[PDB]
């Protein structure tokens, strides 16, 4: 039915992020995947988009520099492999949590898997991108 | 009962707290019903920031949140917990 729920590999590099990587997440085009994330999955294989988007956040638990700025209840939650609460001024009703962006579109050929193509976007962000 | 806090005893609304803060669910899908039910029974301007995004030096443990409920829903007018 759909491209993304296609079994594919992890590639590419992402890149350095601080203390303010989810801040970033409601501007601009979003925030990158984390080199030190990129370095975990790349190479892995991932039955579908969604349990890529797990195990991002299952690392994000195990990883101290960035699980260090989620406070408990969202530790907790990325420790289940779920997407972290946002701040309630970036939610858009049912949509409460971080989202994974595509910045080149898979329906324009843009990879899946390719973490240099991934961002994480707060959904009021993400609406936004899809709207221009 | 679910339907406002004053269905709730305290123990019962600090029950479903922890859950929350637990993140003791069988799915993402379950966890946003519950904290979209703990901003609709709070009435709280904060909403879910209350779990996740605290106040700096507030008491973000699930005791603390309820704490947190008890007293703004107390000062400010709103009925409180059954019992
Ligand atoms: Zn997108």
């Amino acid at each position: 039915e759909s491209k993304r729920n296609k079994p594919g590999k992890a590639t590419g590099k992402g890149k350095p992020v601080g203390d303010k990587w989810l801040d970033d997440a409601g501007k601009d085009s979003g925030a990158p995947i984390p080199d030190r994330i990129a370095d975990k999955l790349r190479d892995k294989e991932f039955k579908s988009f969604d349990d890529f988007r797990k195990a991002v956040w299952e690392e994000v638990s195990k990883d101290p520099e960035l699980s260090k700025n989620l406070n408990p209840s969202n530790k907790s939650s990325v420790s289940k492999g779920y997407s972290p609460f946002t701040p309630k001024n970036q939610q858009v009703g049912g949509r409460k949590v971080y989202e994974l962006h595509h910045d080149k579109p898979i329906s324009q050929g843009g990879e899946v898997y390719d973490m240099d193509n991934i961002r994480v976007t707060t959904p009021k962000r993400h609406i936004d991108i899809h709207r221009g | 009962l679910k339907h406002s806090i004053s269905d709730y005893t305290e123990a019962e609304f600090l029950q479903l707290v922890t859950t929350i803060c637990n993140a003791d669910t069988s799915s993402e899908e379950e966890l946003v019903k519950l904290v979209t039910h703990f901003e609709e029974m709070t009435e709280h301007p904060s909403g879910s920031d209350l779990i996740y995004f605290p106040k700096e030096g507030d008491d973000d443990s699930p005791s603390g949140i309820v704490n947190t409920v008890k007293q703004w829903r107390a000062a400010n007018g709103k009925s409180g917990f059954k019992q």
